[PDB]
């Protein structure tokens, strides 16, 4: 559905702290600029992603206490509250099997993976 | 039915507790904007033509004039690193948005509602579905009669 | 330099500014100090010799 | 000095092979629990090494070339192998180096050395006060430019028949000027040639001496209770190197552990 | 040490902060680097020491606020830094300074990150 | 629904088999083998 | 801008030090003419997947 | 013929295989050329 959110600073990726490259580096114009507006326009796409899948719901729904579906158990797909991050069994076992500094950072995503799951 | 379905999520439970390519597809979204940043950072460690990779070690042997010529080769170097990056992050943006707005439209059609069209909400025909999370993605069960 | 407000005008390039969240600048820490560590000089050669 | 010694006698050009050895680390750079590659030059793995020996007729020390380095494992029941001459002519002609090892520093001295027929480490006059110590290698020395000593330590020339216990590699290359030495220690059952595992080379020192090499030849100890000269009970082998790319695997704790030729 | 400051040592240069480490170097090695060939660590050379090498902090700095037409009350937020320059509350996003915190949940109209949002009301 | 498949050594198309032009590449740094990803990918999505 | 499109005239004519000037235009316009060919073919095989 | 070998056919370098040529030529023809302008063909400057 998504992916990781980044951004660059293509001044400190390219000049390291050396004054003498940044005025070189303002010869080649908006260069710099537009890269930042690329990643930036990726970054916002990951947080629409996220909304137009999981955010189909305009209120939210809970369980009930008393569980009778007719034969059917859900347990394994509903979220254990026993666990800090109210999470069901294969929600668990899924984030199991999964797994600087030169201007390179990453953003965080917007909705938090507990959010995720009340979804 | 039941029994039926009751026995069927067991079965899930071993599959992913056992099997590891069973997730590639996201495993693969992971492992790609991993290398590509690796590789953004490798490439300030080339030379692209100058005495060294270093900028102090140019301007700490070479005079001005003779260091801004071979500053220039780094910084031509360096900034396509950078587009060669950001081209591609705009195409791996584009794969991962196609398959965001068909999983939106499976969660709406296959589990908001029964579909009766064929192979998209599972093989066979389509009961319900239910969704569960995951890193960067989504995993639907769906139910088939 | 006013204020972040106007370098958001600077950057946007427009007096008016909409509701939302812009990136502005990169923020760095620039280091105080400048240190410089070399091993022990000794072994000179006795040039009084 | 120009005498042929009574156990002068030249051994074939024998061959073995090997299974790992001439693995080192080509730098002073830390590694934690990564695979990085390397372009420089190595042994290639399950090569043809030539192989010498040494017994009380058969006495081996011939000279050989230095074209692109070289690789030593010196067994040694009773440290009998004790230095390595190095240079291009290897006498008073031009500058020539030494690493003497007198069994109490590793003494290093760059002369233009004079050349004997067949220089040697002569240990004389075990009648009384043997000490297995420095007692025929050269006759004059001039225009000296180079000279270093090591750490303190101790080794011993007494004569030990039988099969080896311990293994001393060493590796020798000149890169421009600089003399590299990488090397260590370790035990063995010498039940064949070589052993069939892996072990990493440390680095030793780095010499800025800044001359051409061309060939070496290694140096012995004799025993006496330049023809009246007891032969002594070695073995070495001895490689040439290529400039191959290799893999290195480093564990946590900075060790290599493995490696790979591609 | 635990400063921004600059390197020089006897075959290496850089600029970041630097702590001590438990990591294991041997006698003969002299610094380390990454899995990308960056460096992150150093022995001392006139102290048998090992040394971690952690960078100086950095980040984008982004602007909170309503539109012009509304007022010109702003905040700022200090991507990926604790709060080291100085009202104030820390964030898995970062430092965010002018505005304020409350422990009410509201519909999101200015996105943050990590589950932030922000408005002006009163 | 497919496309033909390519494969292009980065080295015989810029240095047509020249030591001297291949040494000089190699401190472009990692240009040739991202191409060779790009290109092995495409062709696997064809088969796909 | 170089004196011939031809590596081996080049290579058989100057001398390594005015050859390397000369060969590092051919690739900086050689390699420009791989990712231009590359970067196309990502997105016709998007319109293919 | 028929082999890979380097060659100067009168400042002609290159690498590759040399074989009779079955197609016809100019009497003022000195070799030929492909799409690529690659030399495809040469005349011998001793048997032509």
């Amino acid at each position: 559905v998504s992916m990781t959110k980044t951004s660059v600073d293509c001044t400190m990726y390219i000049c390291g702290d050396s004054t003498e490259c940044s005025n070189l580096l303002l010869q080649y114009g908006s260069f710099c600029t537009q890269l930042n507006r690329a990643l930036t326009g990726i970054a916002v796409e990951q947080d629409k992603n996220t909304q137009e899948v999981f955010a189909q719901v305009k209120q939210i729904y809970k369980t009930p206490p008393i569980k009778d579906f007719g034969g059917f158990n859900f347990s394994q797909i509903l979220p254990d509250p026993s666990k800090p991050s109210k999470r069901s069994f294969i929600e668990d076992l899924l984030f199991n099997k999964v797994t600087k500094f030169n201007g390179l950072t990453v953003l965080p995503p917007l909705l938090t993976d507990e959010m995720i799951a009340q979804y | 039915i039941a029994n039926q379905f009751n026995s069927a999520i067991g079965k899930i439970q071993d599959s992913l507790s056992s099997t590891a390519s069973a997730l590639g597809k996201l495993q693969n979204v992971v492992n790609q904007n991993a290398q590509a940043l690796n590789t953004l950072v490798k490439q300030l460690s080339s030379n692209f033509g100058a005495i060294s990779s270093v900028l102090n070690d140019i301007l700490s042997r070479l005079d001005p004039p003779e260091a801004e010529v071979q500053i220039d080769r780094l910084i031509t170097g360096r900034l396509q690193s950078l587009q060669t990056y950001v081209t591609q992050q705009l195409i791996r943006a584009a794969e991962i948005r196609a398959s965001a707005n068909l999983a939106a439209t499976k969660m709406s059609e296959c589990v908001l509602g029964q579909s009766k069209r064929v192979d998209f909400c599972g093989k066979g025909y389509h009961l319900m579905s239910f969704p569960q999370s995951a890193p960067h993605g989504v995993v639907f069960l769906h139910v088939t009669y | 330099a006013l204020d972040p407000l106007s370098e958001t005008k600077c950057t946007l390039k427009s007096f008016t500014v909409e509701k939302g969240i812009y990136q502005t600048s990169n923020f760095r820490v620039q280091p105080t100090e400048s240190i410089v560590r070399f091993p022990n000089i000794t072994n000179l050669c006795p040039f009084g010799e | 000095q120009c005498v042929n010694l009574r156990t002068r006698t030249q051994l074939p050009p024998a061959y073995t092979n090997s299974f790992t050895r001439g693995v080192y680390y080509p730098d002073k750079v830390f590694r934690s629990s990564v695979l990085h590659s390397t372009q420089d030059l190595f042994l290639p793995f399950f090569s043809n090494v030539t192989w010498f020996h040494a017994i009380h007729k058969r006495f081996d020390n011939p000279v050989l070339p230095f074209n692109d380095g070289v690789y030593f494992a010196s067994t040694e029941k009773s440290n009998i192998i004790r230095g390595w001459i190095f240079g291009t002519t290897l006498d008073s002609k031009t500058q020539s180096l030494l690493i003497v090892n007198n069994a109490t520093n590793v003494v290093i001295k760059v002369c233009e050395f004079q050349f004997c027929n067949d220089p040697f480490l002569g240990v004389y006059y075990h009648k009384n006060n043997k000490s297995w110590m420095e007692s025929g290698v050269y006759s004059s020395a001039n225009n000296c430019t180079f000279e270093y000593v090591s750490q303190p330590f101790l080794m011993d020339l007494e004569g030990k028949q039988g099969n080896f216990k311990n293994l001393r590699e060493f590796v020798f290359k000149n890169i421009d000027g600089y003399f590299k030495i990488y090397s260590k220690h370790t035990p063995i059952n010498l039940v064949r040639d070589l052993p069939q595992g892996f072990s990493a080379l440390e680095p030793l020192v780095d010499l800025p001496i800044g001359i051409n090499i061309t060939r070496f030849q290694t140096l012995l100890a004799l025993h006496r209770s330049s023809s009246g000269w007891t032969a002594g009970a070695a073995a070495y082998y001895v490689g040439y190197l290529q400039p191959r790319t290799f893999l290195l695997k480093y564990n946590e704790n900075g060790t290599i552990t493995d490696a790979v030729d591609c | 040490k635990n400063k921004c400051v600059n390197f020089n040592f006897n075959g290496l240069t850089g600029t970041g902060v630097l702590t001590e480490s438990n990591k294991k170097f041997l006698p003969f090695q002299q610094f380390g680097r990454d899995i990308a060939d960056t460096t992150d660590a150093v022995r001392d050379p006139q102290t048998l020491e090992i040394l971690d090498i952690t960078p100086c902090s950095f980040g984008g700095v982004s602007v909170i606020t309503p539109g012009t037409n509304t007022s010109n009350q702003v905040a700022v937020l200090y991507q990926g830094v604790n709060c080291t320059e100085v009202n104030v509350f820390q964030t898995r996003a970062g430092c965010l300074i002018g505005a304020e915190h409350v422990n009410n949940s509201y519909e999101c109209d200015i996105p943050i990150g990590a589950g932030i949002c922000a408005s002006y009301q009163t």
